[PDB]
């Protein structure tokens, strides 16, 4: 034994456990998710009101990279919020030197490459988030999640954090009775709902809804946070689907 | 980041041993038998070619490495440390002595630069010691004939005959009894096979044995002609058939 | 040459024409035309038969003949009137040849002898130092050989050249 | 346990001690409260003495015109974080002729002090900070937790003893949010926010260190017998 | 770069890595320094467990810094000619920018300098090394003695010792060296040097080293006749 | 092992915490604030009886209106006061005036947090830094390891801190002349040394607007010893 | 035109340096010593560029005595004129190059033999009988090769050297205030107070 | 025991690492195995989807290195993409220095030697994958050249890869047993890619859809991979005789 | 971090000593016994080979005794890899000097800068010393013959006769007793031979388990001849003592 107490080593199983260790304070942070709709994608996420001294639409989650991308992410905070930083200067010199703004995929591995590259020395830990993001490219809408070990795929519908089992399932059922497609109106909607069904997981404080979206038709491909009329019309739909 | 093991991993114990040295000595124990036999006008380097798969090609693996035109290298251990041995071993004739003297070094002062290298993942800082022994053939115009081994340690010896690896042990006895200071090539490439072929289990051929020597200038190998004093590499790999070929008059 | 040789080790391959060339042109460029080198680099390879230039900046050309030196004009001229396509090898070493002696008689700057190096596919390429030797000077009217004793000394010593002796 | 013994080491559980004892170091350090309203926002901070010979410790600095902070926790370590907000306010002006924003200046102390928990040699601050402001947007409080994690709040309170102060700044939530275009009655409810953190000693004219900052307020530190009148 | 804090700080506010450098210098070979009224005499052992050796050649232990200061140590031998060299270099860096030799105080400031500077340097271990410095100011007729240590404190002594035994010999000094009158003379503080050494040395053959330091660069080392001459005398004397 | 820069689980750091405990370990020295001067005495401590005394310089100037008295390993302090008076030197060059004594003492301070793995360990001294400026007159500064200075109008550092502290607690008033300071410092270096005070082994000195930093003299601490001895026999 | 002269005689070598230091239009100074001693029986004179001279004499002078504290030893005359021509030879192609022309006068104690060294500021070093920098050696050279000798005494050395100076006061356009001479013999170095 | 935490000997001469490195390999649980025909190279590899809300389109442990190479791996896919990232600038960087396209086995060997770094310097761990390169070489013709975290390498006939790789190799062995050649003697890369899928089924004894498997094809002068439309004819052609 | 895996290989004992030096020269001591010997007309080097084979190539062979320049020569004790390094080092300090002062190296002056690079090591760097143990046998025109022998500490002292490696308590005692100061080369040599055959763990000292060399002043007038010795001389001179 010992294995476990130093990054970048292999566990006779062939693990890291450290990394292993990383998730669990994944697993300990708020619910957050992504739905990949038409014509984009739509992302929400839990804040907690630990008390009513927080002002209220101002301590911000989601990130915006770039102009078409947005980011939201479960866990250690900081170590999201230095992912994103990176995923900025990653976005800005493909821009800088390809002219046209990151594709989505090859965002993503940008991202990958950087989390899989703190896990190969004892020298630096492994990232505490796992990371959910997307947008819309010139091949269309696509949907990531990223986890710790720099393991990341394409997602229908992506969810992670405390509540991510019940988020799950909720997800599933939409992809199963939506296959011709859900749109990016119906697609916030139903993420405002999903994450009031997985709140039940931290239903001991009471918390805030935030909630962006990219869509090629609503947004022009431009990621946007969802606002005043459409929040409420999106949080009236989800609080009459609990009751 | 940053490569923050900037000390030795390599150190002397209370007994005075060296233990990473010791265990690489272990490993190259473990590995595959080797040899090399020197005469009278050439000298003789031969393995066997352990394949890991019969889908593997085994003639992609080489074993047996030409250094410069006149030196070649063999081989018990760690097939990989190896490899990147041979590699920093040409470009090293090459930097520290082609470059600078318009010739290839002699084999004795190639053997010192490979050694120094092994040496230095002795002592250096964040690494292990090479798991490999080298034996080392070569010829060049002053010293004539010669064959070295290199250990982990980055120590070598001038051998007329020796063996490493597996079967070192009862190899070295078998050639104390052939050796002598008046074998020609050919006498020294039937030992060699002999010597061999006590070591392998299973099949004994020219496809699952590399062998090759230093021995007269090739000027066929050379690729051209027109200049006189350039008569070609002293280092040939014996092929399949060649091989073959010696083993009926076994 | 020899990073060719090593490149050519590390990859159990025979060397291409086009790696020595971009490699050239890769060093020279980088040193902006001050490695005053203009080559003719040509060969044969797995690929085939090929024959470049390389200017001193860095530039390279591909051509069925060129020529290069302050006697390129001379050379050109004459590879300008007799090349032909589907040349011999002996059709080709004449007329390089013609053009190298185009040079020695015609430019200041060139002189003395021919040296020739040919490349055939599937064979051992063969050259041929002194192919022609066409300024061989004459024999002199008189012998300089002097009377020994003529020149006037001073010293005289023996140089010790060997090592230390023993005993 | 086996877990703690550098930043660079996750727990079992997921958690990183080392992060979590710099937290304990705010836990140690003296009281200090921060409160706005629409109008103005007020740091006050109970500053602690060695002894009766000694001078009691400045908690509060200020980082610009516009902003500045108290402290809690490792001073040094203050001393350094507010000297790069120093810096950041000054880029800001400097290169854009813009003052800097309090929501961007506590993203940059979040990843100033996230650099030094995923880092090997390095440790987490030790102290914990609460920036007060007055951007274009208002009127702004943040707390800033050496973990990484800044909060903007209407009020808050850390140090020992804080949660006496955070429960009656959330009972007054209602109260002191109207408190416009009125310093003194604002500067009143943090004074008695912060009485409420207090046992055994009270507040006197070289223990009490207030400061605001508002609409057409420069931040300004009050000490010594400018604070008598809020005794 | 090897940057690894060897000397730190322990539960009981002790630096192990400069109390175990001390230990090295109680190992070492005993050295004594001694002022008279004009003169300082350095006193130094060698162990006889060391014969066939040649005395020529072998390093002595008192080594001139300058042509008016000596040094003198006890501890280890390889890490004394460190401290030594960067003397020297800096006694010729001196008189190269001030145009005037160091004093010996400020030599020796230096040289406490230096191994302070390893007890809170990052890859590298303490000196084990203890030193006496000894020498005449510039333009000055007052003597000089100073010890430094592994730590990097230094200070003035009228007498002192160092190395195995040095708290045997310093008991000697401390009973037999009188502040209000020192040794008048060049005999009689190299006699008081000699005797101090007796306490501890075993023979007076050739495991006596002495070198006397006077005003002006007037610097010269004993033979082993000239010291054996004080060993007889004080040994006769003795017989009472 | 582990690392250098190690919190400890109750938040405070190891290194630093190890570092004070070799302060306490250091030979006494007090300082006195007073309306008409700042007194610094000291123990001097000297290991045996043949250590000239006088070499013995734990009080230092480090300009014309600062100085400073040290206790604990006093090897440590050379590169602090190296770095002090270029600091005090470097202000005056930049801005033709003398420095504050605070902005000298939070210079020094600076330094003491700059370890890990910059220096190896924190420093294992502590340091009374006493001085005058035009803006907040006579001052008296105690700088730890930690990097945390507080000021004081009596402070006491060293093996006798506690018992000293204590004293200095009952005695000073904001009423108190140079001359009593003085007197005071001895009193209560006398009572926490070990060996019996005089001239040789305890030293005085001050910090006046019209003189500046004074080392006291043998000859003149000698007195003040004398007048201290009769006036405690007084009653 | 700064006169360092330089003459090896039977068991001596004489060094002779002028006094006067002008600055542009203005003889600031007509004392001036052109020299440094190196070691008990090695002196070197220089001349050359402003400041250049003292500070690369003084540098050289610091080595030369760190060198004899090291070893307890003093260097022969030859070995200090070699790790001279080193220093010139590597400043020669430095981002600025030392402009200091020197003469090494030395008695080597082993060989019981006067030496003296020419070395210019590219590091050309030659061994002579006698030698000059700068405008100097083209009046005193000629001169020396019509009345010098390898046997002859210092006090005939140095009426040959009044015979340079002589030829130099009546020829050469600038006053150079005179000059400072130096011997170096078995005995160390010592100055010619009177001359 | 912290010779098995860092890439240095025990005393039985082993590197721990590096054997737990290999141990990585099959976490993901994947079975690829490798062919050749007589124009062509064509690898093969199991694809697996467990969770229904993942883009199929996305999952994939086969890599286009360069126009000529492709890659397939057995590990975590972060390693993997790591491997796949450093093979493609190094392919990239060949060309650019010496003029013409990287040999698969060059590729091979330099990643070889990349691996065998990080079982000797102790800062870098190995890559938990089995890297097995394909292409069909302008010199040697249809070519594979697998790499593991050891760094050690070989040219093949034909390979496989995975937790069931001796049950699939054994099987190619009885093939080319009776065949006695070192290839798929088939003119087109649709029958030597039908034989490939044809002998993993009877090796592993499972059936197989359009969305169970991942194909990769190499041919002179490119290597593409096939769509599950491409994989449906292909199973198609298989079950009709 | 990397902390966990480092040895500490330049710290103190509690007893003042400095681990890895101390375990370096237990090291030494397996080695094959190197002697030297110096006289009033020149200096011996002997050395042995440790257990040969047959099949060793002797007479091209090299692992004991290098040499450092024409003056002065070493014989090794130790890891003959760790002294390769030391010996190019050396040789190149000796050039270095050539070419700035014109004079061959003093002898002193190379074996101590060699020590001080073997003190680094043991102070800073955080590396493992040099596991090897010199004698270096040398002449210059100031001390005249001159014997040295320095170790991983990077301590040096001088000596009229020394050996290193195995057995030197044994061997130091016999020629602490048979050496005497008027002694000359051709009886050295017969010193040197007859404590290696007396201290060597083999059954019988012959030629083959042998390097040997001298530093003579016997060249040709004032001048120093060096003589690595072949193994026909070697078997020679074992026949000349009465040896073999
Ligand atoms: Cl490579
Ligand atoms: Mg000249």
């Amino acid at each position: 034994t010992g294995y476990d107490l130093s990054n970048s080593v292999f566990s006779p199983d062939g693990r890291n456990f450290q990394v292993e260790y990383a998730v669990k304070a994944v697993e300990n942070g708020t619910t957050s998710i992504g739905i990949k709709c038409n014509d984009g994608v739509v992302f929400a996420v839990e804040k907690l009101i630990t008390s009513k001294l927080l002002v209220p639409q101002k301590n911000v989650k989601i990130q915006v990279v770039d102009r078409h991308i947005g980011c939201v992410y479960s866990g250690l905070i900081p170590d999201g919020r230095h992912l994103v930083n990176r995923g900025r200067e990653e976005a800005a010199s493909f821009k800088k030197l390809y002219k046209t703004p990151i594709p989505i995929p090859a965002f993503a591995d940008r991202l990958g490459q950087y989390v899989q590259a703190h896990t190969l020395y004892n020298s630096v830990r492994p990232f505490g988030v796992s990371t959910i993001f997307g947008g819309v490219d010139k091949n269309g809408a696509h949907l990531y999640m990223l986890e710790p070990s720099g393991s990341y795929w394409g997602y229908k519908g992506a969810a992670t954090g405390k509540g991510r089992q019940s988020a799950k399932a909720e997800l599933e059922k939409l992809v199963d009775h939506h296959p011709e497609g859900l749109s990016a109106r119906e697609a916030v909607k139903q993420a405002a709902k999903i994450i009031y069904l997985a709140h039940e997981d931290n239903k001991e404080k009471d918390f805030e809804l935030e909630i962006s979206w990219c869509s090629l038709s609503e947004t022009n491909g431009l990621h946007k946070f969802v606002k005043g009329d459409l929040l409420q019309e999106a949080i009236d739909f989800a609080q009459k689907e609990i009751n | 980041m940053t490569d923050r093991y900037s000390f030795s991993l390599t150190t002397f114990s209370p007994s005075g041993k060296l233990g990473q040295i010791d265990y690489a000595l272990t490993a190259v124990k473990q590995g595959v038998t080797s040899l090399g036999i020197k005469a009278t006008n050439g000298v003789v380097i031969a393995t066997e070619k352990k394949s890991s798969s019969p889908l593997a090609m085994s003639e992609t693996l080489s074993k047996v490495s030409l250094l410069t035109p006149d030196i070649g290298a063999v081989y018990s251990g760690m097939g990989p440390d190896y490899r990147v041995l041979v590699d920093k071993s040409r470009k090293v004739a090459h930097t520290s002595y082609k470059r600078i003297y318009g010739e290839y070094p002699p084999t004795k002062l190639l053997v010192s630069e490979v050694a120094k290298i092994m040496q230095e993942a002795t002592q250096s800082g964040g690494v292990r010691p090479f798991g490999v022994s080298l034996l080392i053939a070569g010829h060049d115009e002053f010293n004539g004939f010669s064959l070295y081994q290199v250990d982990p340690s980055g120590s070598y010896f001038p051998w007329k005959a020796t063996a490493i690896g597996k079967g070192s042990v009862a190899a070295k006895t078998f050639l104390e009894k052939r050796w002598n200071d008046e074998l020609e090539l050919e006498d020294a490439i039937h030992i060699a096979l002999l010597t061999l072929k006590e070591s392998v289990e299973g099949e004994f051929n020219g496809d699952t044995i590399e062998l090759a020597i230093i021995g007269d200038e090739n000027p066929d190998l050379l690729g051209y002609t027109g200049i006189p004093t350039d008569k070609g590499p002293r280092f040939r790999k014996l092929t399949s058939q060649e091989i073959n070929d010696r083993l009926e008059a076994l | 040459g020899s990073n060719i040789e090593l490149h050519s080790l590390y990859t159990s391959r025979e060397p291409r024409v086009v790696s020595a060339l971009q490699m050239l042109k890769q060093h020279l460029f980088k040193y902006q035309g001050h490695i005053g080198a203009y080559l003719i680099v040509a060969g044969v390879d797995p690929t085939g038969s090929h024959l470049f230039s390389i200017h001193a900046h860095g530039s390279t050309d591909v051509g069925y003949y060129l020529s290069l030196g302050s006697g390129s004009l001379a050379a050109m001229a004459v590879l300008e009137s007799h090349w032909k396509q589907d040349l011999t090898k002996e059709e080709a070493i004449k007329l390089a040849s013609d053009a190298i002696q185009a040079g020695i008689w015609n430019d200041l700057g060139s002189g003395s002898n021919v040296d020739v190096c040919v490349m055939e596919i599937g064979k051992d390429a063969e050259y041929l130092r002194n192919y022609l030797t066409p300024n061989v000077r004459e024999e002199k009217q008189k012998s300089y050989k002097f009377p020994r004793g003529t020149t006037a000394v001073l010293k005289e010593s023996i140089v010790n050249i060997c090592d230390i002796q023993e005993e | 346990n086996n877990y703690d013994g550098d930043t660079v080491t996750f727990s079992p559980t997921g958690r990183l001690f080392q992060v979590e004892y710099a937290l304990e170091a705010i836990k140690q350090g003296s009281v200090t409260v921060g409160l706005r309203s629409n109008t103005h926002a007020v740091l006050v901070a109970l500053k602690r003495n060695a002894d009766e010979l000694s001078s009691y410790q400045k908690k509060i600095i200020k980082c610009d015109e516009h902003m500045g902070l108290s402290l809690a926790g490792l001073a040094p370590d203050a001393r350094v974080l507010s000297n790069y907000l120093r810096q950041q306010c000054n880029y800001s002006s400097l290169v854009f002729n813009r003052k800097l924003a309090v929501e961007r200046a506590g993203h940059l102390l979040c990843d100033k002090a996230q650099k030094n928990t995923q880092s090997y040699g390095g440790r987490p601050y030790g102290v914990g900070l609460l920036i007060i402001g007055y951007d274009k947007s208002g009127a702004h409080l943040l707390e800033f937790q050496p973990s990484g994690n800044v909060t903007e709040l209407y009020g808050t309170a850390i140090g020992a003893r804080s949660q006496g102060a955070k429960t009656y700044l959330e009972r007054t939530l209602d109260t002191f949010i109207k408190i416009d275009g009125n310093p003194d009655e604002l500067i009143k409810a943090g004074v008695e926010a912060i009485s409420q953190s207090l046992r055994d000693e009270s507040l006197t004219v070289d223990n009490l260190s207030i400061a605001i900052v508002g609409k057409d307020t420069p931040f300004t530190i009050y000490d010594g017998e400018a604070v008598a009148k809020y005794i | 770069g090897y940057d690894r804090a060897l000397s730190i700080f322990s539960p009981d506010g002790h630096i192990f890595q400069v109390e175990y450098a001390l230990e090295a210098v109680k190992r070492g070979t005993c050295a004594v320094g001694v002022k008279g009224k004009n003169c300082v005499v350095l006193g130094c052992e060698r162990r006889s467990t060391l014969k066939l050796q040649d005395t020529r050649i072998t390093p002595s232990k008192v080594s001139k810094i300058d042509s008016h200061v000596v040094l003198s140590f006890s501890g280890l031998n390889a890490d004394s000619r460190i401290l030594i060299e960067k003397a020297r270099v800096e006694a010729q860096s001196h008189r190269l920018t001030l145009e005037d030799p160091v004093t010996v105080e400020y030599l020796t400031r230096y040289v406490a300098g230096v191994q302070q500077r390893y007890t809170q340097s990052g890859g590298v271990r303490p000196f084990g090394v203890s030193t006496l410095i000894a020498g005449f100011d510039p333009r000055d007729d007052e003597p000089k003695l100073y010890q430094t240590e592994p730590s990097g404190i230094y200070s003035s002594w009228s007498a002192q010792t160092i190395g195995r035994n040095s708290k045997t010999v310093r008991e000697f000094l401390e009973k037999n060296y009188d502040r209000k009158e020192p040794p008048a003379t060049v005999e009689e503080c190299v006699k008081l040097t000699v005797r101090s050494l007796l306490e501890v040395v075993q023979t007076g053959a050739k495991n006596i080293e002495i070198t006397v330091v006077k005003p002006d660069s007037d610097i010269v080392a004993l033979s082993s006749e000239e010291i054996n001459q004080y060993v007889t005398q004080i040994e006769q004397e003795k017989q009472e | 092992d582990r690392g250098v820069s190690t919190f400890s689980p109750e938040g405070r750091l190891f290194q630093v915490e190890y570092s004070l405990e070799a302060i306490k370990l250091g030979s006494t020295a007090i300082g006195i604030a007073t309306k008409e001067g700042v007194v610094l005495g000291v123990e001097k401590r000297a290991t045996s009886p043949l250590l000239e005394s006088d070499s013995i310089e734990k009080i230092v100037e480090i300009d014309r209106h600062i100085g400073c008295a040290m206790s604990g390993l006093t090897a440590d302090a050379r590169s602090m006061i190296e770095h002090a008076r270029t600091a005090a030197v470097t202000h005056n060059l930049y801005y033709d005036e003398d420095i504050n004594v605070e902005s000298l003492t939070q210079s020094v301070c600076d330094l003491a947090l700059r370890f890990g793995e910059l220096m190896s360990r924190p420093f294992g001294v502590a340091l009374l830094i006493a001085g005058h400026d035009a803006d907040d007159g006579y001052q008296l500064f105690h700088a730890e390891p930690s990097g945390t200075f507080y000021r004081y109008n009596a402070k006491a550092i060293g093996s006798g801190s506690e018992g000293a502290q204590a004293e200095l607690l009952n005695e000073w008033h904001s009423s108190l002349t140079l001359k009593e300071a003085e007197l005071l410092v001895l009193k209560i270096l006398k009572q926490v040394m070990e060996e019996k005070l005089d001239e040789n082994n305890a030293q005085l000195s001050c910090i006046t607007k019209q003189d500046g930093f004074k080392i006291y003299d043998n000859e003149k601490t000698a007195e003040l010893i004398k007048e201290l001895k009769e006036k405690e026999a007084a009653e | 035109m700064d006169i360092i002269l330089g003459i090896r005689v039977q068991d001596s070598v004489i060094l002779a340096s002028s006094k006067a230091v002008t600055r542009g239009i203005s003889v600031l100074k007509d004392s001036d010593d052109k020299t440094r001693q190196l070691s008990p029986h090695t002196l070197m004179s220089f001349a050359g560029e402003a400041g250049d001279t003292v500070q690369f004499a003084e540098y050289i002078q610091a080595n030369i005595q760190l060198y004899s504290i090291r070893e307890d030893y003093e260097l022969s005359p030859q070995a200090v004129s070699s790790f001279v021509r080193q220093e010139l030879a590597k400043s020669i192609r430095s981002r600025r190059p030392y402009q200091v022309n020197v003469l090494i006068g030395g008695y080597d104690k082993k060989k019981n033999k006067p030496e003296l060294y020419q070395i210019d500021y590219l590091g050309t070093k030659v061994e002579l009988p006698y030698g000059a920098h700068g405008y100097s050696g083209f009046y005193t050279f000629s001169l020396l090769d019509h009345h010098y000798r390898p046997d002859m005494t210092t006090e005939e050395g140095l009426d040959l050297l009044k015979l340079c100076v002589q030829e130099l006061e009546k020829r050469m356009p600038m006053d150079f205030k005179g000059v400072i001479v130096k011997i170096v013999d078995k005995d160390g170095i010592r100055q010619v107070d009177d001359f | 025991g912290y010779d098995r935490h860092i890439t240095i000997f025990s005393p039985e001469g082993r590197l721990y690492q590096v054997e737990y490195a290999f141990k990585a390999t099959n976490q993901t649980n994947i079975n690829s195995l490798a062919v050749r025909g007589k124009d062509c190279t064509v690898v093969i590899s199991q694809k697996k989807v467990p969770d229904k809300l993942l883009d199929p389109t996305t999952v994939s442990y086969i890599f286009c290195i360069s126009r000529t190479i492709g890659m397939v791996v057995n590990g975590p896919i972060p390693d993997a993409r790591n491997a796949a990232l450093r093979a493609k600038a190094e392919a990239a960087e060949f060309r650019y220095k010496y003029g013409y396209d990287m040999p698969c086995d060059v590729l091979a060997k330099r990643m070889a030697n990349l691996s065998q770094i990080y079982t000797q310097r102790a800062y870098m761990r190995p890559l938990g994958v089995i890297l097995t390169f394909v292409s069909v070489d302008e010199e040697l013709g249809p070519s594979i050249y697998k790499t593991d975290p050891a760094g050690y390498y070989v040219g093949y006939k034909a390979t496989a890869t995975g937790p069931k790789q001796q049950e699939i190799t054994t099987n190619l062995e009885n093939h080319f047993k009776k065949s006695k050649i070192d290839h798929i003697n088939e003119e087109s890369w649709e029958k030597v890619v039908e034989f490939a899928i044809t002998h993993m089924i009877d090796a592993l004894g499972t059936e197989f859809s359009k969305n169970d498997l991942e194909v990769g094809v190499a041919t002179k002068d490119k290597f593409f991979t096939l769509s599950a439309e491409n994989i449906e004819e292909r199973l198609v052609a298989i079950a009709e005789q | 971090g990397s902390r966990r895996y480092d040895s500490r290989t330049t710290i103190f004992s509690p007893e003042g000593r400095l681990y890895q030096v101390e375990y370096a020269l237990e090291s030494i001591s397996h080695a094959g016994t190197a002697i030297g010997i110096m006289a009033s007309d020149g200096i011996v080097l002997a050395a042995e080979r440790k257990v040969t084979s047959t099949l060793l190539e002797q007479d091209t062979s090299t692992e004991k005794l290098y040499k450092l320049n024409d003056k002065i020569a070493v014989a090794v004790a130790g890891l003959t890899a760790d002294a390769e390094i030391l010996i190019n080092t050396a040789r190149i300090h000796a050039q270095n000097y050539l070419k700035t002062y014109n004079e061959d190296i003093p002898v002193e002056i190379l074996v101590r800068r060699l020590s001080d690079i073997k003190q680094g090591y043991t102070q800073h760097g955080g590396l493992r010393p040099f596991g090897v143990s010199f004698i270096y046998a040398g002449y210059d025109d100031r001390y005249g013959y001159q014997l040295y022998t320095s170790n991983p500490s990077g301590n040096y002292t001088g000596w009229k006769a020394i050996s290193v490696g195995a057995n030197t308590s044994a061997a130091q005692t016999l020629l602490q007793m048979d050496y005497k100061d008027d002694m000359k080369v051709d009886d050295a040599i017969e010193l040197a031979l007859k404590t290696l055959s007396k201290t060597t763990d083999s059954s019988a000292l012959t030629y083959d388990r042998l390097e040997f060399a001298t530093i003579r002043k016997g060249a040709n007038d004032g001048e120093v001849y060096q003589k690595i010795f072949k193994p026909q001389e070697i078997k020679d001179i074992l026949v000349k003592t009465g040896i073999t």
